[PDB]
């Protein structure tokens, strides 16, 4: 068990609905 | 030309202070939480987040 403690939040206002990482990768 | 959109108005203004005063009664706001009651130092761990 290890939590994840806060690191930001950006104020913006995009809206997303899609993503990608740009160059090992778990993602859930 | 100001204006209000969805998101918030970030942009905005000053706060300010006054004194912290403890060991008396004292009415209350600290950075948005208001409250009422003696201000004493404590003892605690507070993460730095």
């Amino acid at each position: 068990f290890s939590a994840l403690e806060p690191l930001v939040d950006l104020p913006i206002g995009i809206n997303i609905t899609r993503f990608q990482t740009l160059l090992d990768y778990y993602v859930g | 030309s100001f204006e209000l959109l969805h998101a918030p108005a970030t942009v905005c203004g000053p706060k300010k202070s006054t004194n912290l005063v403890k060991n008396k009664c004292v009415n209350f706001n600290f950075n948005g939480l208001t409250g009422t009651g003696v201000l004493t130092k404590s003892n605690k761990k507070f993460l730095p987040f």
